RNA sequence: UUGUUAGGACCUAAACUCAAUAACGAAAGUAAUUCUAGUCAUUUAUAAUACACGACAGCUAAGACCCAAACUGGGAUUAGAUACCCCACUAUGCUUAGCCAUAAACCUAAAUAAUUAAAUUUAACAAAACUAUUUGCCAGAGAACUACUAGCCAUAGCUUAAAACUCAAAGGAC
């Protein structure tokens, strides 16, 4: 038995699964290593379907880091789904994807370099008929 | 001969003072820290009002009100009224578990204040008050 | 053959014979290198030697076999006996 | 509210690292189960909605438990090919 | 390309090859050993050991190139750093000592020292949201940030000038006055810089 | 109004962790603590026209009212929603006396004593299969949890329950 066993309404859903997800990933209620790893979330795409659930979380500098921090983010993605449903924030809630968002790097990048700018001064076939002719 | 976690058993003698004060002298950082709005407000031990603030004092409205870094503003306000008044150490009894529940005690901690302690008083009841129903969506 | 109901008789006739060397060789007990410059011989010309079809797996197999007999104490017949796998790498 | 203050959930700075208390006491908050017991108890959970999630909890755990326990099982057997070759 | 990838980009410097093995790092020593068993592309028609000639100068002459006229638009480039070097002696000449000291009269240098001060650090790239073309500032590369300089002086002289002056002394008047950071085209590159600073808050909307 | 109160009052309502437990009761249902009363022997299965019960919701009268809350009102939404969302508040959820007798009241498994071999997936999916005993129930589908009759503190209800009629399907698991 065991082994058998196992636009505005995008707007509100985009929001609060962006909200709720915030919160989850502010404590270990995930796990341990989920928390360690302080993510960021930049913003939460539903689908038109409803078919998946993006979310973007703030990339880092360092590609290890990332690589890191995307296994630990997927492997925990389906229990995140969980406990959305559990704490009763959306009935039904997409299959959570985690997507990447290197832009908050690129953020920090044009307010260095801008101010340092130099702005200047101001039938038949099927039946037996015909075998039974001969 | 180690660091205790636990806190000072109050009606005992220890020999930890923090400028010259006792644990139950420190005053006290209450933060109630809600989905929405993250108040601040100082005490004395003998429950005066020394400073006050929040999200919305400090000028954030509406959304902006219930984030991160609307807490953390309201901390340094907080700490700089205390600071005026003459406060160095705080007790951070940390109600709410909402989005500036931590943010508000690091704006704490950059407006000069040194925390000795965090305390969590969220309300938990034992069996109390029906919740609201749940927000079909 | 005595493995002809194998349906690769060469094949693991050859796998058979090199398996025992590895035996021996282990249960009997200086630098590895002496051919330098030279490959293993590819899939196609091994189909060739055992005048037999091999897939890429049964491939990989067989030269992982021959490795081990190189790692292992190698005596003048084994070194023969690798040499005869090895072809010359263009130059 | 009849109780002593500063003693039930109180941890204590170490050498002003005020981050680390902070850390440490919400790993506490958790392994008691206060944070699960805090965000569901936002909105009302009806009975038989109770009923049915923690009976999916508890089968849950059955399940990944035994799941590894044979992957622990076989952990040993994981080693190099002592018959190489045949 | 009729190259297969195994071909590697020939090393036309004359000095590195016959440095003492021993100046070589070993990264560098690596690389000539390991050249001696690979393919080399051929050396291209421009690509000559001249100690006269610089990278920089040979691509600007590219960008004003039309239709494969090299030696048009190389004669342009060198009839232009001549109006630059005939300018410069005709005002060190009628200068006193004390002036003639700072006036520059190496062309190579002013051309430069010239395309530098019209290099644009930030950039503006177009996109749409929300039914409007909303650009948002961008960060730009080293190459992106040198094609901007060239591009913007080529067109510059192209278009606005007098029909009857030519490319040699538009040019020549361009690279001068831009030396002394007063150009035209120094006004496109605060322009430029002026217009990311008023949408540096809209940074947001971008998704590259 | 808000925050704080190691201040006062109130004792309304509900019982965190334990509970990763599987106990009790005929079922419905029942888990804050203490005390009092209390479950028990009929061989066993087999009952209505009798007796006693029966979640939630609802009615009657007098109370209670922390919070929740059909509904109602105000605010948003949209090409427009009596919707979903926000705020306020009511019937109601609570108590003490009467009534209502309905749930997918389902473990969708009647209750008992067997056996694990009959060289038995005896459709398939559920929950291995099968035997004996006693009662209840079923006999193609829609018409029909309907009409009428009868009983009933119920009066749109509840239980009981057809025919004409029309078709060659309806229905179940994969
Ligand atoms: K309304
Ligand atoms: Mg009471
Ligand atoms: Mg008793
Ligand atoms: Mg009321
Ligand atoms: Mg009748």
């Amino acid at each position: 038995n065991l082994l058998k066993k196992f636009s505005i309404r995008l707007r509100v859903l985009n929001g609060l699964l962006y909200k709720s997800l915030t919160e989850l990933l502010c404590t270990p209620q995930v796990s341990q290593e989920v928390y360690d790893l302080n993510v960021e979330l930049s913003k939460v795409s539903v689908t038109s379907d409803f078919s998946a659930c993006r979310v973007y979380w703030k990339t880092g500098v360092s590609a290890e880091q990332n690589k890191h921090t995307e296994s630990v983010l997927q492997r925990s993605a389906a229990y995140m789904r969980h406990l959305l449903i559990s704490q009763q924030t959306l009935r039904n809630v997409p299959p959570i994807v985690f997507v990447q968002d290197k832009r908050d790097l690129v953020l920090a990048e044009v307010d260095r370099l801008l101010a340092e700018a130099d702005f200047g001064p101001p039938h038949r076939d099927a039946s037996p008929r015909s075998f039974l002719l001969g | 001969s180690r660091f205790s976690l636990y806190p000072p058993v109050p009606g005992q003698e220890s020999s930890l003072q923090w400028a010259g004060m006792k644990f139950e002298d420190v005053p006290i950082a209450h933060i109630k820290a809600t989905y929405n709005n993250t108040q601040i407000q100082v005490v004395s031990a003998t429950n005066a009002s020394l400073a006050r603030a929040s999200c919305g004092t400090e000028g954030f409205r509406n959304a902006k009100k219930g984030t991160g870094i609307a807490a953390q503003t309201a901390g340094i306000a907080a700490a700089a009224k205390a600071t005026g008044k003459g406060v160095t150490h705080i007790r951070v009894v940390v109600k709410g578990m909402g989005p500036g529940r931590w943010s508000a005690i690091k704006g704490l901690t950059m407006g000069g204040l040194e925390v000795i302690s965090i305390t969590d008083n969220t309300p938990v009841p034992h069996x109390g008050c029906r919740p609201r129903k749940a927000r079909r969506l | 053959h005595f493995l002809f109901y194998t349906g690769k008789q060469s094949y693991y006739s050859l796998m058979h014979d090199v398996y025992g060397k590895v035996m021996q060789l282990e249960k009997h007990r200086a630098e590895s290198r002496d051919l330098i410059g030279s490959r293993w011989l590819i899939k196609e010309e091994l189909e060739e030697m055992l005048v037999e079809k091999l897939s890429d797996e049964d491939y990989a197999q067989f030269i992982r076999l021959l490795e081990k007999l190189l790692t292992l104490p190698c005596g003048p017949a084994e070194e023969e006996f690798v040499q005869r796998f090895r072809r010359s790498v263009t130059i | 509210a009849k109780h002593l203050k500063f003693i039930a959930r109180t941890v204590m700075v170490q050498e002003g690292n005020v981050e680390g208390a902070y850390r440490t006491l919400n790993r506490i908050l958790t392994t008691d189960g206060l944070t699960e017991v805090i965000s569901r108890r936002r909105y009302y959970e009806k009975p038989c909605r109770r009923r049915q999630r923690e009976s999916y909890e508890t089968c849950r755990r059955i399940y990944n438990m035994e799941m590894a326990r044979k992957i622990n099982f076989l952990m040993r057997k994981n080693r190099a090919d002592p018959w190489l070759g045949c | 390309s009729r190259y297969a990838p195994e071909f590697r980009e020939p090393l036309i410097d004359k000095e590195y090859y016959r440095k003492p093995v021993a100046e070589l790092t070993e990264e560098e020593k690596y690389d000539q050993e390991l050249k001696k068993t690979q393919f080399i592309k051929a050396a291209a028609a421009t690509e000559t050991s001249s100690v006269f000639a610089d990278p920089v100068i040979s691509k600007f002459t590219n960008m004003m190139m039309k239709g494969g006229n090299k030696v048009l638009a190389r004669s342009l480039m060198a009839q232009t750093l001549e109006a630059v070097k005939r300018k410069q002696f005709e005002k060190y000449r009628a200068a006193s000592a004390e002036e003639q000291a700072t006036i520059e009269r190496n062309p190579y240098r002013i051309f430069h020292e010239a395309l530098k001060n019209c290099e644009p650090v930030i950039g503006l790239v177009p996109i749409l949201k929300g039914g409007h073309f909303y650009q948002v500032p961008v960060p730009l590369a080293d190459r992106r940030r040198r094609f901007l300089a060239m591009k913007w002086m080529i067109t510059e002289c192209r278009e606005n000038k007098p029909r009857r002056t030519l490319m040699p002394e538009k040019l020549s008047h361009e690279l001068l006055e831009a030396f002394h950071n007063r150009g035209p085209v120094i006004k496109r590159k605060h322009n430029m810089h002026k217009m990311a600073e008023a949408n540096r808050a809209l940074a947001h909307y971008r998704w590259w």
